[PDB]
RNA sequence: UCCCUCAGGAUAGCAGAAGCUCGUAUCAGUUUUAUGAGGUAAAGCGAAUGAUUAGAGGUUCCGGGGUCGAAAUGACCUUGACCUAUUCUCAAACUUUAAAUAUGUAAGAAGUCCUUGUUACUUAAUUGAACGUGGACAUUUGAAUGAAGAGCUUUUAGUGGGCCAUUUUUGGUAAGCAGAACUGGCGAUGCGGGAUGAACCGAACGUAGAGUUAAGGUGCCGGAAUACACGCUCAUCAGACACCACAAAAGGUGUUAGUUCAUCUAGACAGCCGGACGGUGGCCAUGGAAGUCGGAAUCCGCUAAGGAGUGUGUAACAACUCACCGGCCGAAUGAACUAGCCCUGAAAAUGGAUGGCGCUCAAGCGUGUUACCUAUACUCUACCGUCAGGGUUGAUAUGAUGCCCUGACGAGUAGGCAGGCGUGGAGGUCAGUGACGAAGCCUAGACCGUAAGGUCGGGUCGAACGGCCUCUAGUGCAGAUCUUGGUGGUA
RNA sequence: UGUCCCUAUCUACUAUCUAGCGAAACCACAGCCAAGGGAACGGGCUUGGCAGAAUCAGCGGGGAAAGAAGACCCUGUUGAGC
RNA sequence: GGCUCAUGGAGAACAGAAAUCUCCAGUAGAACAAAAGGGUAAAAGCCCCCUUGAUUUUGAUUUUCAGUGUGAAUACAAACC
RNA sequence: CUUGUGGCAGUCAAGCGUUCAUAGCGACAUUGCUUUUUGAUUCUUCGAUGUCGGCUCUUCCUAUCAUACCGAAGCAGAAUUCGGUAAGCGUUGGAUUGUUCACCCACUAAUAGGGAACGUGAGCUGGGUUUAGACCGUCGUGAGACAGGUUAGUUUUACCCUAC
């Protein structure tokens, strides 16, 4: 995935000068996605579709620090079977597209709700701890942590081995 | 028992060999206009060919 | 059994319209019509004389004779594989003149004064029309303008 | 189809290796640029680069340089088209349909 | 379309062939720009027609009557007829409004502009109308894209049971049911895939090589990662890939994620144990009701708190006990919902099928990322053929129906046409072969031909037969419960 | 009174084996199942189960076994008796 | 050519729900031979005046369609009304 | 194929059952399952797949009548009823009827329901059905008709392969 700053205005019509450039935070996997998607939302909020209006600016935003560990308040609106249901999910990782492709897979996995289904509402980074909200992620914000890997399964590339292999880590 | 009507396949056999336009002549069908218009524009056209016949000298 | 009687079918069309009932305006009556004139067909359902087929009802044909109260049209008639063609006899109230002849036959005078013109002085007429071209490249400003950063909705009843 | 925007790169190379014209009508390979100059040298192109300019550059005689070009017999893709099921839009996860920039890496691998 | 038509025919269509007139036209199952037509989907009913629920207001003049001074063209009602402004929900045969998709026409030499000619038509007219004469404007010839040649004609085959699929749709509980609309398919179609399948997906097919892919997959059968990555699921009836070979309502403190509200410095949940009261025999109903027959009220006292009473108990009390707070403990809870995968719901007959095996941080389900395997598809090349456009015996001997150059293409039932193969005879020719062996037959021997077939060697045999150019036909067999004759397996 | 409860036993002639003589019906090719799909009930197809010469006497599940261009029903612009 | 129809409202002896008379509102809610739909308000409706275009001659055109017939219809032309 | 119809089975629970929804039942509704009825259809078969019932005989299904062991109760006992695992085990003798179906008598622990080409005709039987003869009733002028009644009415072949 990548996040994407798409800012289309509205077709410049004389009698109507300087339409107000609507800006967006797209998440998509290329730019022909993330232009598509862009028209998609505008669609749901303006009167306003990609033949009334045209594309000024696509930019990709970086993570402003890609190796801090960051615990993002994801809310996020999905399809499901019988109706639509607004979700809050904590993803912590490291950049804000890769916060947003295991919430993408997490509620996939646990929804069934995919890729058509699902909508990015806000990713938010959590400034202050003790604002984090679910315990999956106030697990790993304890003082001086630690934990093993029990059971550790080593892989040959061979089929046949000698020694009767250990699991021990 | 039978079956009674379709218009299937129908385009199909059209379009194959055919849909075509009825070429469109100059000077067209003079033929269910006006039968006093005619019977008048002979004698004008009668007219014009005797007019060009004395013109030719 | 089956209907395929002359006006069968023609509930809506040879209805007349809302609140445009009763009289033909005259208009309609003054209008000139002559052979090689391109006219629609729609019938006028209040005169029940010289009216067309319901085929005929949106069709655009071409003025081939003229007569007291009526005209004659031309009209294309595809039957099976192939046209055939039809001659109307149709009187005045339900035929009107097309605007697309209209518009092409200022536009073949627009053109003569076009070219006419920039015959004797500087030429970059390009008498040709061209499709809507792609847009070209525009600077767009933010002066007043700084982008409202949109957000998708989350869901709610009512 | 698959369509999108195509480089100068790829417009060279496809009119290099699969540059065949239409010459009483029988597609002829073009090979030499007398053979170009001879049939579009009419229109000013005399070239196999003046060609390659004439469609790259939308010309006057875009529409004459482009109908003179036979139609292009691209091969399948080198690594494939990714893409596990082509028939559904490039946007969804396909392949079908306009994809801007991409078409070019595309159009290199299909030739 | 028509027929005593419905198992059939004529008819038109689709088809083949023979061509022909000319040479990129103004053609196109297409778009654009302009200009029509439409009354379907949606919408509407405090808009008409029709349907339809609820009150409020006026009723006043009027259909039901006194309640009442017998009595009120009357004070209070239920009232029917209505009218007014509101209200809930509807319409294949309602409608103001009104799409999308389909659909008409135009986008120019047969064009435009300026003069002028006849005419028995028309005009009050010297005005028109139709057709012209004579001039003028061809770079942009008056949108896009394509064009495989465009137009024209004659003749004639087969067919006229069709069926299937997404979408629209009628009848019907329904159907692998009956009948429609548009399109695509099977029929008439092989090939790769869905294990298998006429119709699904992918792709349509000369003969080969090489490369690359489609749909579909890559534990083993089985070519191809027991690939990588984040989760979910444990089933004593798991689950496993669209058409497609099923499962529903309703349930689960199974487990995962989520939504809203409430409690926490002793929470509160727990989870054990102190009290649950005085006034007061609270009003009426009654032998009786006193906390619990109910119409209902609801205050206090010290108050840590306790209904003028949540359940057992009595004729009625009394009593035990619930909220309600509290001595104890010590850091998250209480519901009410929502959906994921499982589980219950879940019963049929021979033994049994995610294709089989098996698979449990999968070889299951959801999703992402690469790699990888392979179709008669795609690219390149060869060769075969067909079609098209060309070149060339120009003295130039060896083939102009010849040779050669260049390009594209190749599926096929019914059917058409063309080029050939084979048989009995016939005319001509090779001064053909032949008792030193014709023809016939036999041949896990050979060579030619895409093929029909041809040619040769070996054997047997013993009297005729062949190539080529033409003529002619009782001319080619696997089927007809074919004919005759012979032969079998059963035996 | 073995019709039956409820069967049993016996005799002759068969069958059986031999010498001799020696047919016919039928026969696309044939001959193992289960499911699947499929002209909706397979010997053959797909996936499994499996599978070892030559066979003899019985048997009546199957071969939609054999006998015969359904005689019932419909159609036919086919007839006949009445 | 004159007029306006349904229905409602207010009114005139017998006469009342209904006989006739008068005014006011009245987009059709009437009427037009029938089925249904369309059409129609100084009319296509209702009342009154004159007639016989419900005529002669044959052709072209539209619907059904093979672009055959039949039926029905259209628009002219030439006569006479 | 379908499941209207039939058969069986849930969900909700106004209520019936002194009191008491659910011990046992259950209205108004509503979701199924089955192919032991009957329809709907006409896909297979009209150069035939022998067309009802019984007799015999095997196997299978469970939607369990009995038996084994259990749970529930408006279960004191006995008796019965409602379920669970369960098809291992059995589930009859007769009167009338061709009947399947039905209806009685009697014993039994019980006399459950079904399928397997509505199992089973080269296994039988042939009462019924449905050829030709014949009688009656009603209908038809009549020939004749009747899914009305009645009586008489040929049940062929294995020696082949497989299975056993």
């Amino acid at each position: 995935f990548k996040e994407y700053q798409v800012i289309g205005r509205r077709l410049p019509t004389e009698s109507v000068p300087e339409p107000k450039l609507f800006r967006m935070r797209i998440f998509a996997s290329n730019e022909v996605i993330a232009k598509s998607r862009y028209w998609y939302f505008l669609q749901k909020l303006h009167k306003v579709k990609k033949a009334s209006g045209e594309i000024v600016s696509i930019n990709q935003i970086n993570e402003a620090h890609p190796t801090k560990v960051k615990n993002f308040g994801v809310w996020v609106r999905y399809d499901s079977r019988s109706g639509t249901h607004n979700m809050y999910k904590e993803i912590r990782d490291v950049s804000r597209v890769a916060a947003v492709e295991t919430l993408y897979q997490d509620m996939a996995a646990r929804h069934r709700a995919r890729f058509r289904s699902i909508h990015i509402l806000k990713v938010a980074e959590i400034e202050k701890t003790a604002d984090v909200k679910r315990q999956y992620v106030k697990q790993f914000l304890t003082k001086d942590l630690k934990f093993p890997l029990p059971h550790r399964v080593q892989k040959s590339t061979k089929t046949f081995s000698y020694k009767r292999p250990s699991t021990f880590y | 028992k039978s079956k009674n009507h379709t218009a299937h396949n129908q385009t199909r056999k059209a379009h194959r060999n055919g849909i075509k336009k009825p070429k469109t002549y100059k000077y067209p069908s003079l033929k269910g206009v006006d039968p006093k218009f005619r019977r008048n524009h002979k004698h004008a056209l009668h007219g014009t060919a005797k007019a060009l016949a004395a013109a030719k000298k | 059994g089956k209907s395929h009687g002359y006006r069968s079918r023609t509930r809506y069309m040879f209805q007349r319209d809302f609140r445009k009932h009763g009289a033909v305006h005259l208009s309609t009556y003054l209008k000139v019509y002559k052979v090689g004139d391109i006219v629609d067909i729609k019938a006028n359902g209040s005169i029940q004389k010289g009216m067309p087929h319901k085929f005929y009802q949106g069709k655009t044909g071409v003025v081939y004779n003229v007569t007291k109260s009526s005209v004659g049209v031309i009209i294309n008639k595809m039957v099976g594989n192939r046209y055939l063609e039809k001659r109307l006899n149709l009187r005045v109230e339900h035929i009107k003149h097309s605007k697309c002849r209209q518009e092409f036959l200022e536009r073949v005078k627009a053109n003569a004064a076009k070219r006419a013109e920039a015959k004797a002085q500087g030429v970059a007429v390009q008498l040709k029309r061209q499709p809507a071209q792609p847009r070209e490249s525009r600077i767009v400003s933010t002066e007043g303008n700084v982008p409202q950063t949109l957000a998708p909705v989350p869901y709610e009843t009512f | 189809v698959a369509y999108g925007y195509p480089s100068y790169s790829t417009i060279r190379q496809l009119v290099y290796k699969r540059g065949f014209g239409k010459i009483n009508k029988q597609r002829v390979p073009l090979s030499d640029n007398a053979i170009i100059e001879a049939n579009l040298g009419k229109y000013g192109i005399l070239s196999i680069d003046d060609l390659i300019h004439e469609i790259i550059t939308v010309g006057p005689h875009f529409k004459q340089a482009n109908n003179f070009l036979w139609p292009f017999k691209l091969s399948n893709p080198s690594g494939g088209w990714g893409v596990p099921r082509k028939f559904k839009h490039f946007i969804q996860g396909g392949s079908f349909g306009n994809r801007e920039e991409f078409i070019n890496k595309l159009v290199k691998s299909m030739n």
